[PDB]
RNA sequence: UAAAUUAUGGUCAAUUGUUAGUAUUCAUAUUAAUUUUUUUAAAUGUUUUAUCAUUUUAUAAAGGUUUAUUUUUGAAAGAUUUUUUGUAUAAAAUUUUAGGAAUAGUUAAUAAUAAUUUAUAAUUUUGAUUAGAUUGUUUUGUUAAUGCUAUUAGAUGGGUGUGGAAAAAUAAAAAAAA
């Protein structure tokens, strides 16, 4: 996306990351479409909120 | 309300969301949730005890009901 | 279209600033001291004639 | 359903016969759910449904006992656990009779000792 | 002098979490099922409150009511609650059923727990105390004779005797004198380890001169 | 003085008995000179350390602690075009030609997804699965027709890779606008244990594609 | 004396410098001579100007008139930008001819 | 806190440093004492523990050895404000005096329990019940005597301690005189 | 070579339409058209001031070719004040050509404002320089599509050296000190 872009990576595939890049592309980063759950809060927050 | 010649659609889903099958705890909300819900809600039940006025009664169920 | 479309729940019932995550900033160590000594002249700017 | 063909990479694209061809062909190749299901070995509907037990049967066969916790003794059915067994709204009257020997039973010794004392008072 | 807890994150998700247009019925409903409350004139009060503003009131919401009751021995007021309940077709709980036969033990209703301990006698799968309400009960007016029948009754039914029910059991058997009775009551004691209560030692002490 | 270990080979520690040739197997003359190095050792799989031991207590009985016994296990042999590719390859050519076993090569995502073929029902079973070179895969037929009909690398060809997202795994699972338990795609995540899309859109995460097949 | 200052954003040399180490590869004669004739020049234009201070004079009001009157010595933007042949383009063979390139570096 | 000529010390060190004479003094009054005010801390308290000038394989097993003490002090304060919690919700549910629950027995624990579910209170009996059989595992008040007095004697070889028990603005309890205690428990 | 252990003592299925989303028509769409309309003729009044002057009033077009920039504190905002001290000048990164090669007011160092100096300098086959085309431009259009396709935000080293800043020969108007 570039400088005003929130957007970090293409949508549904993208070339090999490595590290703590892929681990964000594949677990970490805000995902707004999911239908389950919403982005995940950091870890004393999200307890309370899990149900 | 319909115009001429367009042949409307009928909506079955209110909304796009995922089914309460796919999980232990959405299937439970559901059953909660219906347990505390009617199954025909009338002009006498609860929720209409706030129409305590025979006035109140006759504006809201005559017109502007959809409002 | 989409006339009829909810959120989460989490989402109405979050308190105020649990979705904010740590990140670091990192910058210049010049960056560190322009930044230190701006902050510092505007805490002592002098009070009763605009401040 | 839906089907698509290409035939540019025929001899004769033109000829009437390739589409009816393709279709048949793409029909005879085309498997069931029930057949794919049987050979398997599984239900049809898990492979099309969204029910969320079904997420147990993609997994492979495990001894009950050794998924769940072992007790005392070793690998016991949780079948056999009376907590796991009887729902929690049911052990308050009975249940109770029934674990009071359990609790508040037990020899002279074992009833009337305390054991909330200091134990290095003799080092000390 | 505040809700005891209203807000955000607090409430079921089903229920779509807190709305605002039902905060009295969430603190109504925290009120009533508080546990620590021990005022049963309030609960009749706030089951009154209840029922006006149309509040689903589950067996829980009864069972907080007649606990409230025992202490003080409002038993006329656990009659009425078991009355409703059975107007309404809400089962009481066995604690519940053990709460108001309590009361009106301790206030020495014996016709009252005889009637309570009717109704769910045969249905119901009452407990030791339940079955120790009776025996005092029987032993307020003086029928020894009938609490031991009770205990009898008891160990047909199955459900184990506990040391509360062996001394008042031994005691009914201490002024009745049934000295085959108390061998069953000791030897059944000394089988099961139970640790002996003062009134039961009293009473094999007594027993214990004439065998 | 110390002198550093450059290659896997010098790292994991090498004997270079041959001549010359420092890509030489060496894993039969090592096995063998171990065995002889000993017999309190069954012929079940072992394991290097006691804590390395399975979890389910019924895998624990099949498998044994070794010292360093527990090193050079296996009977097969490993037999460009990336493991994966290479065991998809073999998978569909043997069952094109219906036979039993296919000695296809053990790597960590080849092995987990193997696995997961097995969970799904497609593979009938395994043999010398815990070797670290190469295992056999136990096809399953029903009715003289073959359980798996198709089966391919995500990377086609041999050279391109991807990284599928949440939103990927998704798109399998509702592929073609049906809810896909039929069709199985393997994904290996960031934390190096391959699932299926099931799991994986279960679990909100994606991963390297590996495979699908049906 | 290899690893510059993390915090105080000094570099590998400053470090150096401020441990009192010398990290200096051996240098070629053309490099010592590099660093050797910076001294040699500047004692001889400073002589030069003690010695015979008519010339030093002509040649220091040459230096002088040929920039105080010189186009661009306003010292704005357009003459502040350190590359002005690749910075401004265009200008370059339709407008101005002094540069016939427009690139001289890495950039 | 650390000084620029600080350093650990050995237990003839100790021994040397600490060399008083004594002749009657309750063991566990003062360590309770001790241990109350290293809990009575901010987490700031355990910081500029490390003695400075001091070689970096030293500072870091320093750094490790303190480290470990104060996750075992935490672990110990959890334990014993989890203990007193016990303590007081069995007095409050007893109705008897705290000082006395502490040499109580079976007996009574049934007898009470009894009381309270005939009063019609299961979920309270079943908490005095667990509340009473927790409570007997971890109510000794010497329990973990030897690793808390070891903690103690860790803390005294670090040598960076010896003043954090001392120079405390307290208040008379009776009177209400502000004053500056100087009493040394830890020494 | 482990050899088919007799509790068969618990059967009574599935379906209740409830959704974790790129979906494919080689001919329908898509354009100039079958439906294209509607007007437009220049020659011009910003302002206040102490008056032949001074103060306030900084991005019109065509052409030429375009790196990928810009917080003059300096004017105003603006105040119990006071500076033309309130750090504006920088960098990273993404271009095109059917017949593919050399480029230079040149690179770094410097007690050198304003370079008489020193060096085996610098750009380029990882595609430079020049020439040709040429504002950029996830905004347009199209599709099942990370494919194809389209575009007007601007900028402007010799016209006064004035000004805080050249952006200064035209101004659908952003109200410009009662």
């Amino acid at each position: 996306g570039g400088p005003g872009s929130p957007v970090r990576g293409p949508g549904y595939y993208a070339p090999p990351m490595e590290g703590e890049h892929q681990r964000g592309y594949t677990a970490e980063w805000r995902d707004l479409r999911n239908p389950m759950r919403p982005p995940e809060f950091p870890t004393p927050w999200e307890r309370k909120y899990r149900q | 309300a319909r115009k001429h010649g367009l042949f409307y659609g009928k909506m079955r889903f209110a909304e796009q969301k995922i089914t309460f099958y796919s999980d232990r705890f959405l299937f439970r909300d559901l059953v909660n949730r219906r347990e505390a819900s009617y199954a025909n809600v009338w002009e006498m039940d609860d929720p209409y005890r706030f129409l305590q006025t025979e006035q109140d009664y006759e504006d809201y169920w005559g017109d502007n009901y959809d409002v | 279209f989409r006339g009829a479309d909810t959120y989460s729940v989490k989402y109405c019932e979050q308190g105020r600033y649990e979705y904010q995550r740590y990140l670091m900033i990192n910058r210049f160590p010049s960056e560190y001291k322009k930044h230190f000594l701006s902050f510092l002249s505007n805490i002592r700017m002098s009070s009763g004639s605009a401040t | 359903a839906g089907c698509r063909i290409n035939l540019k990479a025929t001899n004769n694209p033109k000829s009437p016969t390739h589409t009816v061809e393709g279709v048949f062909e793409a029909v005879k190749a085309l498997r069931s759910v029930s057949e794919i299901a049987a050979s398997r070995g599984k239900v049809p509907h898990s492979l099309i449904y969204n029910i969320y037990p079904y997420l147990e049967e993609i997994r492979r066969r495990k001894g009950m006992m050794a998924m769940h916790p072992p007790g005392k003794d070793g690998l016991l059915m949780p079948d056999r656990v009376v907590d796991n067994r009887l729902p929690d709204h049911l052990k308050k009257g009975y249940y109770d009779d029934v674990y009071w020997k359990d609790f508040f039973a037990g020899s002279d010794e074992h009833l009337n000792e305390p054991r909330m004392g200091l134990r290095g008072d003799e080092m000390r | 002098m505040h809700p005891r807890l209203s807000g955000q994150g607090v409430f079921p998700r089903y229920g779509g979490g807190w709305m605002h247009q039902f905060g009295h019925v969430y603190a109504l409903q925290q009120e009533l099922l508080n546990a620590e409350a021990n005022n049963w004139f309030r609960a009749m009060e706030l089951w009154h409150t209840a029922r006006h503003e149309g509040v689903a009131m589950n067996v829980s919401h009864y069972t907080n009511i007649l606990r409230q009751c025992v202490p003080p021995t409002a038993w006329e007021a656990s009659l009425m609650v078991l009355k409703q309940m059975r107007r309404e077709n809400i089962r009481p709980d066995v604690v519940g059923v053990g709460c108001a036969l309590a009361a009106c033990a301790d206030a020495n209703r014996s016709e009252e727990v005889e009637k309570v301990f009717s109704c769910f006698s045969g249905k119901l799968k009452l407990d030791s105390i339940c079955y120790l309400a009776l025996i005092k009960a029987k032993m307020s007016r003086g029928g020894y004779a009938e609490a031991l029948a009770v205990g009898r009754e008891q160990d047909a039914d199955g459900v184990p005797f506990l040391p509360h029910t062996y001394t008042h059991l031994l005691e009914a058997a201490e002024v009745a004198d049934d000295g085959e009775m108390a061998l069953e009551l000791a030897r059944r004691m000394s089988s099961e380890q139970w640790p002996v209560s003062d009134r039961g030692r009293e009473a094999l002490k007594k027993l214990s001169t004439r065998h | 003085g110390h002198r550093l270990l450059h290659g896997k080979r010098e790292r994991e520690g090498s004997l270079f008995a041959v001549a010359n040739d420092v890509k030489r197997d060496e894993r039969l003359l090592r096995q063998q000179l171990n065995a002889l190095l000993e017999t309190p050792l069954v012929d079940l799989p072992g394991v290097e350390r006691r804590r390395d031991l399975p979890a389910d207590p019924i895998t624990r009985l099949f498998f044994q602690h070794k010292g360093d016994h527990a090193l050079y296990y296996g009977t097969y042999d490993k037999p460009l075009y990336t493991p994966i590719y290479d065991f998809c390859h073999r998978i569909r050519e043997a069952t094109e030609q219906r036979k039993r076993f296919v000695v296809v090569p053990s790597t960590i995502e080849t092995r987990g997804c193997a696995r997961v073929m097995h969970d799904h029902g497609l593979v009938a079973g395994f043999r010398d699965f815990h070797n670290d070179r190469a295992f056999a895969v136990e096809l399953k037929y029903f009715q003289g027709d073959s359980t798996i009909n198709v089966i391919e690398p995500c990377s086609y060809d041999g050279r391109t890779e991807f990284e599928w997202s949440p939103k990927m795994m998704r798109r399998l699972l509702n592929t073609h606008g049906i809810h896909n338990r039929l069709v199985v795609y393997i994904c290996r995540t960031a934390d190096n244990r391959i699932i299926d899309h099931i799991h994986a859109v279960k679990e909100n995460i994606g991963g390297r594609g590996l495979m699908m097949v049906h | 004396g290899l690893n510059g200052c993390v915090e105080t954003g000094r570099s590998r040399s400053e470090v150096a410098r401020d441990l009192g180490l010398s990290y200096t590869r051996p240098l070629h004669e053309n490099e010592k001579k590099q660093l050797s004739h910076q001294a040699v020049y500047y004692e001889r234009l400073a002589k030069f100007k003690m010695e015979q201070p008519e010339a030093a004079r002509a040649m220091e009001r040459e230096r002088f008139v040929r920039k105080f009157s010189g186009m661009f010595v306003k010292m704005d933007i357009r003459s502040g930008a350190p590359d002005f042949p690749s910075t401004y383009r265009r200008l370059l063979g339709t407008k101005v001819v002094r540069w016939a390139s427009k690139r001289h570096g890495p950039n | 806190h650390a000084t620029y000529g600080a350093v650990p010390l050995t237990h003839s060190q100790v021994t040397s440093v600490y060399a008083t004479d004594g002749g009657k003094v309750d063991e566990l009054g003062l360590l309770e004492l001790v241990e109350e005010r290293i809990f009575s801390w901010k987490l700031n308290k355990w910081e500029m523990r490390i003695p400075p000038n001091l070689p970096n394989d030293q500072k870091e097993l320093i750094r490790q050895e303190q480290e470990n003490l104060k996750q075992i002090l935490s672990g110990w304060r959890k334990c014993f404000g989890a203990l007193n919690a016990d303590i007081l919700q069995i007095s409050s549910l007893t109705g008897v005096p705290k000082e006395v629950v502490r040499e109580k027995n079976r007996t009574w624990l049934q007898e009470e329990v009894a009381k309270l579910r005939w009063m019609g209170e299961v979920n309270k009996a079943a908490l005095l019940r667990d509340a009473f059989m927790r409570l007997e595992a971890f109510g000794s008040r010497d329990f973990m005597f030897m690793e808390r007095l070891c903690c103690i004697y860790g803390l005294a070889r670090q040598g960076t301690f010896d003043e954090a028990f001392t120079n405390y603005i307290t208040e008379d309890p009776v009177t209400n005189d502000i004053f500056v205690d100087e009493r040394n428990p830890f020494k």
